[PDB]
């Protein structure tokens, strides 16, 4: 079916330094399979998944080597910027860069990415043609001119309609997959004759899920309380969502459990005895 | 695979 | 506006003295280069400026080193010239697509200056023969018994520098072909018709300009120094 | 130039069990510039075996970081999670509550 | 690296074609072509990722593949003859390694050919001389003299654009008293109806 390849870059100036802190993650359907990290003792890609441990000393090597050409891009890439931006003062000159790819089901690229941030703000985007730019600012549109006039879409597209396509694909088959959750209800005393009933979510992946709390099919007047979905730290997302219900009448409420990896929402309940 | 930038910087 | 800067065109060094070769750019790009080319070889790499003090060793970097302090200028430094770096060297600048290249500086190291000689210009009118057959008429300029090959011939048409029906030879030709140190010679026509060499108002000039010793060069030698100069040769038309 | 405080969410793994092995996680994400300090406490003092997940971020370009250290809840042990960032005043500390 | 014949030689007005194999070319790398007159700094002409370029100076044509292309000239001038390298680039390198490139000589198109041998006489002194051969077809070249006395240029080409006119020239001298315009070429495989002005 659809699946996605994306690198998450973050460079931080440190320019009396050798080089900028520099990081580079890859996800593969939004999981980490790789990472690359100047913070590191002798930095160099890694596996951060166990399908990656079988690619091969050559791809270990070639990939270290395009993080150091990275780290000297973003180095004057980031000498740039303070020039642009007139020498104004920080401790913390940040350049992130987001690309990536979109396969559908008939291996066909629908959609390439690649779009940076300074200053945590957007800076510059390609455009969804792999042909054009959106400028956020002024100093963005001095480096739209330069690409512009330099064919740097070009490169940029190249990449994102071929290697991206054609490593995503191996990276599949070497991989061989949606965990769906598993909810329980909890009990809770709040305030008199009142109690709280908090719907767990957990063990899920992807992220994306909804929980809702219902009373025979209908939807209740107060607001829930939740927390935003958080990592458990397994590759796998928890959250929960809660309501306060009067003592005695907690069989009556129903939680549905919304999640892609389940043929149909979950429905439960807490059970007294 | 990761990009590598084409040679042009900001 | 792309445009890279050299100079000097052609340099003359004794062995063992420090050369400082310097290059321009005002697009204040940030990527340069140092290249040296020998001949019938290639151009190669000596050293690259990624940016201000982020320089990389080239493909030949020994016997040279790089100064990079602002992003318009790239120097070379040569510590103690070897006569082995008797070469031309070129410097480039790039942004990001193409590289583009200054005109390059033509260096020769020699153990001694004895052998540094201007040339003597000449200019050899055209024949009756020529203006009859044809109703053109060619000039010939000849710069002879120069060393090193370090010469830039031009010509002058009332005043103006010509390019136009002028063609000087790409190579110069060894007075003593046998010899490794022989001087050279070197030749150019321009052509006019017939009635244009025939005014007596038009006025012709050959110029070369011979890259030899600076002021701070010592000369110990009993003939006359052969310093950087022009040497000319001069004629006017003619009805007759 | 943003700069945007980290919400912090300190939490385990698995649901807690007194006496049963688990992993105690200070969730740090929606921060800007990416410099930050995590600490994680037991009954106030600081945790020396922490480790973190790799810096990353999301599609409003705020930072995320996970925290994490094993421990064995027990009825009265208590932890925190304690943050510092350029955008605090004082550093903040949220303490661990196995119900949350 | 890339691959190209020594040489090519074309008459001026017809079109060039500059072939060159990459056969182990990767996605990210570009064909670039660039090209130097002897002595003269290097100049960019065009370049490319995939398939057709045109610009004001030449059009390159690149194989489907990717693995050869073709750099075409049409109409080239005698402005165009200088040494054509053919250089991969890496989409992410400021790097480049020129290797040996093609050759390229245009000859003009001598559209009335006159070939002579000219006496020219020195401007100051009367006993200096100069032997001219001109406008001779491009055909033919000419040879070093078999005395080694004897200093003989190679071929040069003059354009006069005023009027639509090119022609080709060589110059030959000497010290020895020997020494004739009439025998100065005598080792060139010059035109038999030759003009030698009679002294
Ligand atoms: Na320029
Ligand atoms: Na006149
Ligand atoms: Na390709
Ligand atoms: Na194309």
């Amino acid at each position: 079916g659809p699946h996605s390849m994306r690198y998450f870059e973050t460079a931080v100036s440190r320019p009396g330094l050798e080089e900028p802190r520099y990081i580079s993650v890859g996800y593969v359907d939004n999981k980490e399979f790789v990472r690359f990290d100047s913070d590191a003792e002798n930095p160099r890609y890694e596996p951060r998944a166990p399908w990656m441990e079988q690619e091969g000393p050559e791809y270990w090597e070639r990939e270290t080597q395009k993080a150091k050409g990275q780290e000297q891009w973003f180095r004057v890439s980031l000498r740039n910027l303070l020039g642009y931006y007139n020498q104004s003062a920080g401790g913390s000159h940040t350049l992130q860069q987001m690309s990536g790819c979109d396969l559908g089901s008939d291996w066909r690229l629908l959609r390439g990415y690649l779009q940076f941030a300074y200053e945590g703000r957007d800076y510059i985007a390609l455009n969804e043609d792999l042909k054009t730019w959106t400028a956020a600012d002024m100093a963005a549109q001095i480096t739209r001119r330069k690409w512009e006039q330099s064919g740097a879409a070009e490169h940029y597209k190249a990449y994102l309609e071929g290697e991206c396509v054609e490593w995503l694909h191996r990276y599949l088959k070497n991989g061989n997959r949606t965990d769906s959750p598993k909810a329980h209800v909890t009990h809770h005393p709040r305030s008199k004759g009142e109690v709280t009933l908090r719907c767990w979510a957990l063990g899920f992946y992807p992220a994306d899920i909804t929980l809702t709390w219902q009373l025979n099919g209908e939807e209740l007047t107060q607001d829930m309380e939740l927390v935003e979905t958080r990592p458990a730290g397994d590759g796998t997302f928890q959250k929960w969502a809660s309501v306060v219900v009067p003592l005695g009448k907690e069989q009556n409420y129903t939680c549905r459990v919304y999640h892609e990896g389940l043929p149909e929402p979950l429905t439960l309940r807490w059970e007294p005895p | 695979s990761s990009l590598e930038n084409f040679r042009a910087y900001v | 506006d792309m445009k890279v800067t050299q100079m000097p065109r052609y340099l003359i060094k004794r062995m063992g003295e420090n050369v400082l070769l310097e290059c321009g750019q005002d697009m204040s790009h940030e990527t340069m280069y140092w290249y040296r080319q020998d001949p019938g070889l290639g151009l190669q790499l000596i050293y690259i400026s990624y940016d201000v003090d982020s320089n990389s060793e080239g493909d030949i970097p020994k016997g040279y080193r790089v100064s990079r302090k602002k992003r318009e200028h790239f120097s070379l430094i040569l510590d103690s010239a070897k006569t082995n770096q008797t070469s031309v060297y070129f410097c480039a600048s790039s942004f990001g697509r193409e590289q583009y290249f200054g005109p390059g500086t033509r260096l020769t190291v020699l153990e001694d200056l004895k052998n540094v000689f201007p040339p003597e210009v000449a200019v050899f009118e055209p024949s009756e023969a020529e203006i009859s057959h044809t109703q053109k008429a060619t000039l010939v300029c000849l710069a002879t018994g120069f060393y090193p090959d370090h010469v830039e011939l031009s010509w002058w048409v009332n005043g103006k520098e010509v390019h136009s029906g002028v063609c000087t030879d790409p190579q110069p030709l060894k007075e003593q072909p046998a010899l490794n140190d022989s001087r050279y010679a070197l030749s150019s026509r321009l052509r006019v018709s017939a009635t244009f060499w025939q005014n007596p108002r038009n006025h012709f000039r050959c110029q070369v300009q011979f890259y030899g010793l600076s002021e701070n060069d010592e000369w110990t030698q009993d003939r006359a120094k052969p310093v950087t100069q022009i040497v000319s040769a001069e004629a006017w038309g003619r009805a007759d | 130039m943003i700069q945007r405080t980290p919400k912090i969410q300190v939490y385990s793994r698995h649901p807690a069990e007194n006496g049963k092995s688990n992993f105690l996680n200070c969730y740090v994400s929606g921060f800007h510039p990416s410099d930050i300090e995590v600490d994680l406490l037991k009954n106030g003092e600081r945790i020396e075996k922490v480790e973190h997940s790799d810096l990353s971020f999301s599609k409003d370009w705020s930072f995320y970081l996970l925290y994490y250290t094993e421990f064995t809840p027990t009825e009265k042990d208590e932890y925190a999670c304690r943050v510092n960032h350029v955008t605090l005043s004082q550093p903040k500390i949220v303490k661990w509550d196995r119900d949350m | 690296k890339t691959t190209q014949p020594d040489s090519m030689e074309s008459t001026e007005g017809e079109t060039v074609h500059l072939p060159c194999s990459h056969a182990t070319i990767s996605g990210n790398e570009y064909i670039y072509w660039y090209r130097q007159v002897p002595l003269q700094g290097p100049e960019y002409v065009t370049h490319g990722l995939q398939q057709n370029t045109t610009n004001s100076m030449a059009f390159l044509a690149i194989a489907s593949d990717r693995k050869s292309s073709t750099l075409i000239l049409p109409h080239v001038s005698l402005r165009d003859a200088a040494v054509y390298h053919c250089i991969l680039s890496g989409g992410s390198n400021y790097k480049l390694t020129f290797g040996k490139g093609t050759l390229l000589t245009v000859t003009p198109n001598i559209q009335n050919p006159d070939p002579a041998v000219y006496q020219l006489r020195d401007s100051k002194s009367s006993d200096k001389s100069v032997c001219l051969f001109t406008d001779f077809d491009s055909q033919t070249n000419v040879s070093q003299s078999k005395d080694s006395d004897v200093y003989i240029t190679d071929k040069c080409v003059l354009d006069m654009r005023s009027m639509d006119f090119k022609s080709n020239s060589a110059v030959a001298w000497s010290n020895k008293s020997d020494f004739a315009c009439a025998n100065a070429f005598n080792n060139s495989i010059i035109p038999e109806d030759t003009f030698f002005p009679s002294p």
